[PDB]
């Protein structure tokens, strides 16, 4: 009922996971996953497909259009965001954090060897302010207008 | 190579169950009985040495083959 | 055998303990071979596991 | 009288009868198994004679739980199913026993599983134009009512999703018979399918029949007899128009392989069963519309590792006249209906019997892909500077036609919150004249995405 | 409540006694359990375990829990069953695998 | 005219892979199928 | 008790016994040939029953020479051989009768060859890291005691220096009890391995015993097991750490295919043994450090014809934690420590064992020699001038970091007439550090070649 | 064969005719089946020589 | 036979014309498959060295009478590295070549200098 690839090419390429995300599908879909997360994060692994695809048919570009450069800054960002380490447990809360960061394009101005770090720091800061979101999401399982605004 | 060649043909007569491209196992030991015989004696003995020159005729310039293996 | 005590120990596939200490009181014995449960006896999924 | 069991080694059994008593090919045995925690009841059906005395045969049951001695009786006939008015709204197994209630289904009268193909001073060709609401079959291959139809493509594509929407489509517009058969799936999709149908009125209009893959493979090969059966018991008799549904077709043609393989024949190229073409090609002559009977049928064929260079591929692409295959690379791309126009074929395409404006803009749209295949690498390696005005101008016109073929369907609405759309033919004649002319290259990249109709492309042009 | 059995076939022992050395440093091992065949062991039990613990999973969901399953290695399985299969004059098939 | 000469040596060696890579695929494909019918053979008269 | 011999081919031979006794499994029996000039007592070991008290066994001396009806006579056990405290020093046959000085022994004690391995009970992991001269070793797949150490090759590509050369290093750094032994091996390198032994003076606390090529196989799998009692005699009485060594064992492996298609089994896939993995289990699982017995061993294994498909190589991959590997390319280019950095891999590296600044090291030498291997199907036509400075910088960083890891050991001192070099890993990692930086690109590449250390860098660079 | 008997029949009297052959593979099949399955030896691509 | 009965008793130099190579080689491995021996090389007659030097030996001058012949060989599947190619090959002292671009320039010989070479 579903299946992902692997590659030592990703491996040394330097992505810890190493999975390809190019051939990987599941056959249940979002179902499984919560509501918040569905609504949060959708499509992005198309738009990733697109990235890389674009990365290969455009390695030797003679000139990158706007919407091409900000496609590479985007997908940039994102693919360096999606790294994690491992023995690194992460719970669902935080996560959804990250990716409604990550597809908003709050984080452009970030250079990408700095786009990390940052990310571990802000988390931090959460967890000793404004902590009370965190509880509603445990509470709701969904968004409101209110905490996103906070 | 030939005698390897030959081996094989008289050993498939033989109705032998056969190996990697036909080969029969037995043809390591084969050439090595033919092969280490050749070496030089202790001081003692007398020290005869005998050097081997065998030669071996590649097809395509390929490493990669049983027998050269 | 099956029963509740084989939680946090080690047993051979024939079901003894191997590297444990003691033994395990198995109230019942169910044999291998079984048959799966019918699609009318099926329900759908959407419990996610984090 | 009777004969025993000398010899049990996987699902074949290999039974002896005294003198006089060995029955002919294609018969039914049964075997009564005991145990404290495993009884049952083995059939068996007769595969071949070894002689003195000795038949080897297949059982369809697992041989688990089995002893020497014991005796085997036989009904001295082949196997049979019971058919009649009551099957539709019912669940049935390869024995044709009723899953809904045990008890259902043992009065009405039964035929023999075997039949004889129909003679060939009785065919006659069939022309007819099938249309559906989809844009990308409209335009490539229509469909032909009472012909041979199929689809191509490896796993993980997702054709099963688009025989369900066109099932959907077609069974409210439908007033004959339905009947489909589940040759090798999982059973979450036919438990699903089946509360689909269950929610719907078409439950009680169609009758569904299915085995599993759990199932030793004996079973696996005759489910689809039965439903021919079925098939050829509804037309024949009733002299209306019977649509017949298929899972897949590779599942008994490796269920033959293993069975072949045990039991005692020489293998063949790429380890495949003898005398495979022959079974096939008997298979497949049940299925044929008459002069005065019209039956429809639809087929999904599995691909091992996407390879066409397969006997097996290319063997049942013999019998087949209205073609459709699905593509690993434009699923990647991102194209849920994932239809490469470039491969597939109709027989149906000529301005003979159709409108050459159709012929001209197919001819068109399949030369302007035909050049963009070709320069697809150039394009990736040496970049789109090096190209000329007509290559540039080219390159973005089949650009816009490769997007804009893309649309979503009501099937769509399990996966994403969009629902689907349908569209006329004149109308996506007309946009696609439109497109080939050139005359909407100024459109944005994004506009060409999952687009229904020209009203829905216009208000998408406008969001942006 | 979710309880989870480990089942490792044809693997080192000291690769079992890391993997349990792990999760003792992850206190799960109160609601864990391992299924260990050795490679030294004979072709039985590699042939064997994975239907053992299949039983026991699904005697805890009859139960009514939520039961996971790990499965370490299969082609060691269909090396056993194959071997065991040519031992036993059976025919062979496509690469000697049985059908 | 520095442009010219460069593409021009650019397809020459192209040539090359091409080649190289032909001798190769003949290469394997024909060891497959040599393995192919060996195994067969073995399995077809062991029996 | 008599046995006669009824039916021999090749070194195997069938014999038949009276109904009264039968010897059971892995038991020794004695047999002679009468010929004059080829006289000889011969020894068959137990291999298997056929029947109607018929036995099937296995010789370890050539065939030739017998002839039928020959007296079988039993010891009633299995193969023993010679342990005690004055073993080492002295070189022993598969027989374990001393070559050196014939009829030395025959005094010390006596152990059966088939032992059973050590309860799971009394295993423990271990993470004793190990320390060698070599920096490439150190810097990517730092050693760990008490563990298992693979060397991966083809043919030829200088597998036995690197082991003399590791041997030395051992030998001189630490003490203690040690065994080698090996099959596979020729005979000139075994005499020359005497001598210098002999010269280090350590030969007095090393055990030796090994095979040749011009011998029955029956030796070829049975003077490892020979080896391994050895070892295991004196960890366990002694409880003193002892140093293992073993060579070539791919032809173990292949003298068991022989024997078994001799057999007349049922051939497996590229007509290998019916099973070969569980007593690949076996031999490996009966080397295991115990808690109080630490104990190291390093295995050579052979590919044949430098092919990895082969499972030959693919079981052993299983049982093994550091593992180096070696390549034809690698050697071709010029540096003699041909060993793939992309390849090799280790199980002991990780930050929690080492600090973060190894760890930092070895991820971005690896991502360079990644990225440079991706782009070596570019530059390998067009080259750099196409490609971009950005990337020629990374060029050429990989090509001086490659050209840095050469290294000249003092193995290769009767070759090179040069000393060896040695350099801590503190040094080594700055050193590394420093050339990751950049600030050695104005150096040329050249210098590199065949360097001891830093300084030595900077004098040859300064001397050019 | 029986359509290449019917040809050479008219063929020797001196009547002009055209012979067409729609398929060959599948006789080659055919023939290979049926050789397999009197239990004759295989050959290249388990083909009768 | 023909040629060595000329030869031996009119001693007259004569020259052997063969159609081609394979087809002999084919007609060995039908009887070799028809006789039902073990198919091997693949599925080549595991002695058809033996063959070749018998056919081939029976070619050479002696007693100061030449009997020279040429052979056309087929090369299967444009390959030289099947095995009845390479032993063909083990007896050739000369190789001619004859193209069409060579012709159609408008020459008689029709023969490339270029690829062509001899062993003396």
């Amino acid at each position: 009922d579903g299946q992902c690839f692997l590659e030592s090419d990703l491996f040394n390429q330097g992505v810890r996971p190493a999975i390809n995300v190019g051939v990987s599908v599941s056959r249940v879909g979002g179902a499984a996953q919560i509501k918040a997360m569905k609504e949060v994060a959708g499509s992005l692994r198309l738009d990733l497909s697109q990235y890389r695809e674009l990365e290969a048919f455009a390695a030797f570009a003679s000139d990158l259009d706007a919407a091409s450069k900000a496609q590479l800054d985007r997908g940039a960002r994102l693919v360096e965001l999606l790294k994690q380490p491992q023995y690194s447990p992460l719970a669902v809360e935080e996560q959804v954090v990250a990716i409604f960061l990550g597809t908003q394009g709050h984080l452009d101005s970030v250079p990408v060897e700095d786009v990390q770090r940052f990310e571990s720091e802000l988390l931090e800061h959460v967890k000793a302010s404004h902590s009370d979101i965190f509880d509603g999401i445990r509470e709701t399982k969904k968004l409101s207008e209110e905490a996103e605004e906070k | 190579s030939k005698q390897a060649d030959a081996y094989r043909a008289i050993s498939l007569l033989l109705r032998r169950p056969p190996g990697r491209e036909a080969f029969p196992g037995d043809v390591f030991y084969l050439h090595s009985r033919l092969l280490e015989r050749c070496a030089k004696l202790s001081d003692e003995l007398g020290g005869g040495s005998m050097t081997g020159l065998p030669i071996i005729e590649t097809k395509a310039n390929d490493i990669s083959a049983f027998i050269p293996t | 055998p099956v029963g509740d005590a084989f939680l946090g120990r080690v047993v051979n596939p024939l079901g003894q303990p191997i590297d444990g200490q003691g033994d395990i009181a198995a109230e019942t014995r169910r044999a291998l071979e079984l048959q799966a449960p019918s699609v009318v006896q099926r329900q759908s999924v959407s419990e996610p596991l984090q | 009288t009777a004969g025993r069991v000398v010899r049990i080694t996987g699902p074949v059994v290999d039974v002896e009868f005294p003198r006089g008593s060995v029955p002919e090919l294609f018969n039914a045995l049964h075997a009564e198994i005991t145990f404290g925690a495993l009884a049952k009841t083995l059939t068996l059906e007769v595969a071949q004679h070894l002689g003195d005395s000795l038949v080897r045969c297949i059982s369809m049951q697992p041989t688990d739980g089995l002893v020497r001695g014991v005796e085997v009786t036989d009904t001295g006939a082949s196997i049979s199913v019971p058919v009649g008015d009551g099957v539709k709204g019912h669940v049935f197994n390869a024995l044709g026993d009723c899953l809904d209630d045990p008890g259902y289904g043992k009065d009405f009268e039964h035929w023999s599983i075997h039949r004889k193909p129909p003679a060939f001073s009785d065919l006659e060709p069939r022309t007819e134009m099938l249309e559906t609401g989809l844009k990308v079959v409209d335009l490539l291959t229509p469909y032909v009512r009472g012909g041979k139809i199929a689809l191509f493509g490896g796993a993980g594509v997702g054709k099963t999703v688009l025989i369900q929407e066109m099932i959907n489509r077609i069974a409210r517009n439908f007033g004959g018979t339905s009947v489909f058969a589940g040759v090798g799936e999982r059973t979450r999709e036919g438990n699903d399918l089946w509360v689909e149908l269950a929610d719907a009125n078409v439950l009680k209009d169609t009758a569904l029949v299915f085995g599993q893959m759990d199932e030793p493979p004996g079973t696996r090969m005759r489910v689809a007899l039965s439903a021919l059966t079925m098939a050829e018991f509804f037309r024949d008799e009733q002299g209306q128009d019977v649509l017949l549904f298929i899972d897949n077709i590779f599942r008994f043609t490796q269920a033959g392989s293993e069975v072949s393989t045990l039991l005692g024949r020489m293998p063949s190229a790429v380890g495949y069963q003898p005398t495979l073409a022959d079974e096939m090609g008997e298979l497949q002559e049940r299925i044929t519309s008459t002069r005065g009977r019209s039956i429809t049928s639809m087929q999904a064929v599995y691909v091992p590792a996407d390879d066409y260079t397969d006997p097996a591929p290319a063997t049942t692409f013999a019998h087949l006249d209205a073609t459709t295959e699905l593509s690993r690379a434009v699923f990647s791309k991102g194209i849920f209906p994932a239809v490469d126009p470039l491969a597939s074929s109709s027989t149906i395409l000529d301005p003979a019997i159709v409108g050459d404006e159709h012929y001209r803009v197919a001819q068109e749209v399949i030369r302007i892909l035909q050049r963009y295949k070709d320069l697809q690498d150039i394009i990736a390696i040496l970049g789109i500077d090096e190209l000329s005005e007509e290559d540039k101008q080219l390159v973005n016109r089949a650009r816009r036609i490769e997007r804009f073929l893309s649309q979503n369907m009501m099937a769509a609405e399990q996966f994403t919150g969009q629902p689907g759309s349908t569209v006329p033919l004149k109308e996506t004649i007309e946009a696609f004249d439109k497109l080939t002319k050139g005359e909407f290259d100024h459109l944005p990249e994004q506009a060409f995405f999952l687009i229904g109709g020209l009203d829905d492309l216009a208000k998408k042009a406008e969001s942006l | 409540q979710v309880r989870c059995v480990y089942v490792a076939i044809g693997q080192k022992g000291t690769t079992i006694a890391s993997v349990k050395r792990a999760l003792e440093e992850g206190g799960a091992m109160e609601y864990t359990t391992i299924v260990a065949a050795p490679a030294s062991d004979a072709a039985g039990f590699k042939w064997l375990a994975p239907y053992t613990g299949s039983a026991i999973g699904q005697h805890w969901m009859y139960n009514g829990k939520h039961v996971l399953i790990v499965f370490d290695d299969l082609s060691k399985q269909a090396d056993a069953y194959r071997a065991i299969s040519l031992l036993l004059r059976r025919p062979p098939g496509r690469e000697a695998f049985p059908g | 005219a520095s442009r010219r000469r460069a593409m021009k040596s650019a397809t020459d060696n192209a040539d090359d892979l091409i080649k190289a890579l032909t001798l190769a695929a003949n290469r394997e494909r024909q060891a497959q199928i040599t393995q192919e019918i060996s195994e067969i053979v073995g399995g077809a008269n062991a029996l």
